[PDB]
RNA sequence: AGAUGGUAAGGGCCCACGGUGGAUGCCUCGGCACCCGAGCCGAUGAAGGACGUGGCUACCUGCGAUAAGCCAGGGGGAGCCGGUAGCGGGCGUGGAUCCCUGGAUGUCCGAAUGGGGGAACCCGGCCGGCGGGAACGCCGGUCACCGCGCUUUUUGCGCGGGGGGAACCUGGGGAACUGAAACAUCUCAGUACCCAGAGGAGAGGAAAGAGAAAUCGACUCCCUGAGUAGCGGCGAGCGAAAGGGGACCAGCCUAAACCGUCCGGCUUGUCCGGGCGGGGUCGUGGGGCCCUCGGACACCGAAUCCCCAGCCUAGCCGAAGCUGUUGGGAAGCAGCGCCAGAGAGGGUGAAAGCCCCGUAGGCGAAAGGUGGGGGGAUAGGUGAGGGUACCCGAGUACCCCGUGGUUCGUGGAGCCAUGGGGGAAUCUGGGCGGACCACCGCCUAAGGCUAAGUACUCCGGGUGACCGAUAGCGCACCAGUACCGUGAGGGAAAGGUGAAAAGAACCCCGGGAGGGGAGUGAAAUAGAGCCUGAAACCGUGGGCUUACAAGCAGUCACGGCCCCGCAAGGGGUUGUGGCGUGCCUAUUGAAGCAUGAGCCGGCGACUCACGGUCGUGGGCGAGCUUAAGCCGUUGAGGCGGAGGCGUAGGGAAACCGAG
């Protein structure tokens, strides 16, 4: 309980460091750690595989995890804080100064 | 804590106002049979001390 | 010791006996504003004393 | 004939570099302390356990054969199938996982309770079901004991009890060391411990009180009274009360006389007794019965019950920034802005009010727990005068013998309690006011209940001139464990890679281990019990040195050799000469053949509380100062003269007083 943070799975700025100011989708967000999978910090695994099966696994470069404080939800209005706005019903979210 | 004045010594001295002690002259209750009518007399007043004087002060201190 | 410490900060010229407050709600603006035409620029420690 | 460089099997000193080892620094989920909150659980089976449970499960956690969980009501709004990745297979906006409330299941042990028993095992009776099911086995329900009321009897029916709890609480028992510089009375102490009981508290409690005021007015706790009164082998020591000031505030039911009634007993009566109902509860004495009053409407009003506010048990909203610049990484530095009822704190690759979490401020409950805070109802309760003299708690008061409590140790020894013996009375009664008498005066025993103020902290929260892994709880880590004991019981060590695992693919030596490349990283003497890495201790390389030498190992001088500097000079080494009895403790005296220390590193010893005494800084000064506590605050101060020290001493005291 109240693990919950930021953003979700959708489109978010990065102001961390290596990857600062890039964009891209959120794929994956592990709450656990604290922290997200975008597209920014990927760096080359050189292992062959943990696991026997399946011999070949791959020297991948594959996404790294990001803590989940770096990045930023986005909108037309590039990098904005989050609002929340309980509706004529339901509960979303609208951004700095729009919707959400 | 709280010194307890020491009910044995003051039954038996009292401190002058100043700061000297008194108390009765010793040896006249059992010794006695005959002495000179001096003794007897000189032993009827009370005196001062010296040094444990102070000694006894840090006793009636309360009082 | 209250008085001499009041009586040593007056002393020096520094206890005013301020009276007018624009700032009519619990909004810090209206104090900032306040205190700057009070001759209060924020360069300075204050201990504001007030009902 | 003479003279004097070289030589190192090894050793020494110094310098560089590594190994070992884990000090120091910094870090902290943990711990400590205080404050506030909250406070019982159990035969509807507790506390605590055993066994079992995941597709693959060793342990921890969770759960209980429905066994990482099932049903429903809320909360929440994208992820989830615990720590736990991997093989393998799924769930989620038709709103899961998670959190809060209720419910269901809940093996066997355990108060354990059908019986036995070496706890977690073994064996049954009664009813009903299952398998062909009469022998056998399984499943569900049920059967322990004790207490009280019902049961006329027997037998049954119902209600309760049992056991657990860190500390606190009451009652029944109850030490010794130690102090007294011995010891025996005393002290330690009614403490430790044992035992039974009670619940968020317990106890105590509406005067047969205190004690001298023709006064106060239950009980409990805090100041004070006071180290006073007293106690005491008058030794060591022990140690009240009244009164004043505060917190809190609360007062009630019954026994008896007397009336009705039901039951059974007999000596049959206008009665004895038991059970129930009415009546009655007092110290200006009260009540009963009869008479008179008009004696009814109101007046009092719960500690019990009903509704509600509020509160705990999940949560939600929530102001304000962007680009440059150095870097592995901005939050640092710069430039230009903004919020603030929010500039407490934590995190983000480093140093952030405006990035994330928060904080200020303000929202929230279907359900369960609490709740006189508010309101409502019910119980119960309320008067006068005269007469009558009926009643007012029994082996009790009272007295004596033995004793405990109290400040009271037999003291002149009362009072409160009571093991033994004797043994009354009912208001012309009876206790007490410190032996006794008298007078004056307080109070109504021998029945019970009563909130709050008070104590404690297993549990939750907040805070800290509290610790920071030899500290802090014994335990920061799967610790009451490993290990040690037959058993009570004893009881450790052990934390840190990095911003991220990016945890080093692939080649080479090798059996492996471990290395050398390469690669990741800002960093690899950060490479895996891996941050910082001190010291003892081990080792290689280098400078100087030593095989005619005698010693607390050093110091003083000269010289040679090696190294830094423009020079003079400074550093390392030691050839020769001079001089020289280790440290500590204990002693009249130690180099001592007196004690202690193998070496390094870390933990380790004059404190605090209250009271006293002198000095001292500072405020006030015949005055000075407050204690509990109340108000305020949320790291604010203020009020509060009850009380204490001082202003007069002297005497044993009556008393007198600059004497
Ligand atoms: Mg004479
Ligand atoms: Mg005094
Ligand atoms: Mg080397
Ligand atoms: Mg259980
Ligand atoms: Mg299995
Ligand atoms: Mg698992
Ligand atoms: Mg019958
Ligand atoms: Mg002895
Ligand atoms: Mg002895
Ligand atoms: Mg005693
Ligand atoms: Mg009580
Ligand atoms: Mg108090
Ligand atoms: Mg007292
Ligand atoms: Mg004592
Ligand atoms: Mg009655
Ligand atoms: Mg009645
Ligand atoms: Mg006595
Ligand atoms: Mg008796
Ligand atoms: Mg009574
Ligand atoms: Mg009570
Ligand atoms: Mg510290
Ligand atoms: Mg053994
Ligand atoms: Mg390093
Ligand atoms: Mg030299
Ligand atoms: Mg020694
Ligand atoms: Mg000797
Ligand atoms: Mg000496
Ligand atoms: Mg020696
Ligand atoms: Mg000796
Ligand atoms: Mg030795
Ligand atoms: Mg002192």
């Amino acid at each position: 309980r109240v693990k919950m943070h930021v953003k979700k799975g959708d489109t978010v700025l990065v102001a961390s460091g290596k990857y600062k100011g890039r964009v891209g989708k959120v794929k994956e967000v592990l709450p656990k750690k604290y922290a997200v999978i975008v597209e920014g910090v990927n760096i080359v695994k050189k292992a062959v595989r943990v696991s026997p099966k399946y011999p070949q696994g791959g020297f991948i470069e594959k996404e790294a995890p990001l803590h989940a404080s770096k990045v930023r939800p986005i909108c037309p209005a590039c990098g904005k804080p989050t609002r929340v706005r309980k509706k004529f019903l339901e509960n979303g979210k609208k951004i700095r100064v729009c919707a959400k | 804590p709280k010194m307890k004045t020491h009910k044995g010594a003051k039954k038996r001295v009292k401190i002058t106002a100043s700061g000297k002690v008194v108390a009765m002259k010793t040896g006249k209750r059992h010794l006695n049979w005959q002495k000179s009518g001096k003794e007897i007399r000189q032993k009827g007043r009370k005196f001062v001390l010296a040094k444990p004087e102070a000694e006894r002060i840090k006793l009636l201190l309360p009082y | 010791g209250l008085a001499m410490a009041v009586a040593d900060r007056a002393r020096e010229g520094k206890l005013l006996l301020v009276e007018a407050f624009a700032g009519v709600n619990g909004k810090t603006k209206e104090f900032l504003a306040w205190a700057k035409e009070a001759g209060l620029d924020g360069s300075e420690s204050v201990l504001l004393v007030t009902g």
